């Protein structure tokens, strides 16, 4: 079981009927452990809205992690996506609540259009997890963008994802659940060794003020199943509607206009039944796993806008930080991927020590690594840039 | 209403 789970099992969560309405603000779903305890005193029927959440809060470590992700869309107008790398911790506002801390957003190979997004295969996918594991990190979810300008004088964006439309398209529900399937969460009471997923979906769109806001979703554990056996399709005309194919028979329970229980063929399936709302947070005490440079090293895969990771930008970057503490200079997830996977002087052989120095924020350890032979020749290479 | 339009790995943002 995950480190957070071994801990939440060992912690009291009180202060079974009126529980849902005391530890307020208004919570939409019970936390996974509490709904577990609210019961101690899944393959291919029907679709009911899920009363529990595997993750209760998504928290970006600081505004900069999210800001820099968004520059891709600002500079291009193209939708962009990334993977959330980080860790799972306790959400102390909610008893037994699970928090997803986002330390870094990794931007993999993709094709972004104004109205479309394609997820190419990442030849570095595996090695990036390997680097991320050694930095105390794992994928906690994915984030994608859906920003369209509205007022080009104000600099604002359409509030297109709202109560009268959708929050998640059916296409993104199927994608979300797929991701949840490939990132299962580990628990005993499930006939496989795993129940659910802790993989979250972040959405950058216009909010009601036509500024950018960040919203968090997971998809129901039922929804997980229908896509796992490919029983769920999206709809061409309307983003708010799924569709069940024909293989088993499912449907949902609405309520009509004199207020009684109902049941109708999922033809279509209103996305609202599949969606699990997670709250989204920027903390007042910000967190700096990675360092914030005034002039950061470039984010990866930014060909299409003329930001490139190469030994010219590293020469530049390194020369702007001669007076900076070396650990602060090097504590950057995107620098580190480049340092490990570049095709000129890769450092995959002698990384471990440095990545340990970044993960534990150890200065003396990083300083000795700066005296490594492979860093000296890295510096010999940079100094030949003019 | 109409459905078929899907291959995984590719999201489309329906505008109108």
């Amino acid at each position: 079981e995950d480190e957070i789970d071994q801990y939440l099992s060992k912690q009291d969560g009180k202060i079974d009927e009126d529980y849902l309405n005391h530890l307020e603000p208004p919570v939409k779903h019970m936390s996974f452990h509490a709904y577990i305890r609210k019961l101690t005193g899944i393959s291919c029927i029907t679709l009911n809205r899920q009363k529990y959440r595997h993750v209760d809060n998504i928290m970006f470590e600081n505004h900069t992690v999210a800001d820099r992700f968004l520059d891709f869309w600002r500079k291009t107008g193209n939708q962009h996506f990334g993977y959330l790398y980080g860790r799972y911790t306790e959400h102390k506002d909610i008893p037994l609540g699970i928090r997803a801390e986002v330390a870094a957003i990794y931007e993999p190979p993709q094709i972004g259009t104004q109205n479309s997004l394609e997820l190419l295969e990442d030849p570095k996918a595996e090695v990036v997890d390997e680097i991320a594991a050694k930095l105390g990190l794992r994928k906690v979810g994915w984030i994608f963008t859906d920003l369209v300008s509205e007022d080009t004088r104000k600099g604002t964006v359409r509030y297109s994802r709202n109560k009268d439309t959708y929050f998640l398209s059916s296409e993104e529900c199927i994608t979300a659940g797929d991701f949840q399937n490939k990132h299962p969460n580990m628990c005993r009471l499930s006939p496989d060794g795993h129940f659910g997923s802790k993989f979250v979906t972040a959405v950058a769109t216009g909010g009601p003020d036509n500024q950018v806001h960040f919203e968090g979703y997971q998809v129901s554990n039922q929804c997980m199943a229908l896509v796992r056996d490919e029983c769920l399709l999206p709809c061409k005309d309307a983003p708010e509607l799924g569709y069940a194919k024909e293989v088993p028979d499912v449907f949902y329970k609405d309520v009509d206009k004199f207020g009684n229980e109902i049941t109708q063929l999922a033809r279509p399936l209103p996305v609202e039944y599949l969606i699990i709302d997670i709250t989204t947070t920027f903390p007042k005490d910000p967190v700096y796993t990675f360092s914030i440079s005034q002039n950061p090293f470039p984010i990866e895969n930014r060909d299409v806008l003329g930001e490139t990771q190469d030994f010219h930008s590293l020469a530049t970057y390194l020369s702007q930080n001669t007076s900076s503490v070396f650990l602060d200079t090097i504590s950057d997830f995107h620098l580190l991927l480049f340092l490990v996977t570049n095709e000129v002087m890769p450092l995959q052989d002698s990384i471990s020590l440095l990545l340990e120095a970044v993960r534990t924020r150890n200065e003396e350890l990083a300083q000795t690594w700066k005296r490594s032979e492979q860093w000296a020749t890295i510096e010999q290479l940079c100094s030949t840039v003019g | 209403i109409p459905n078929y339009e899907f291959k995984l790995g590719k999201i489309t943002f329906i505008r109108n």
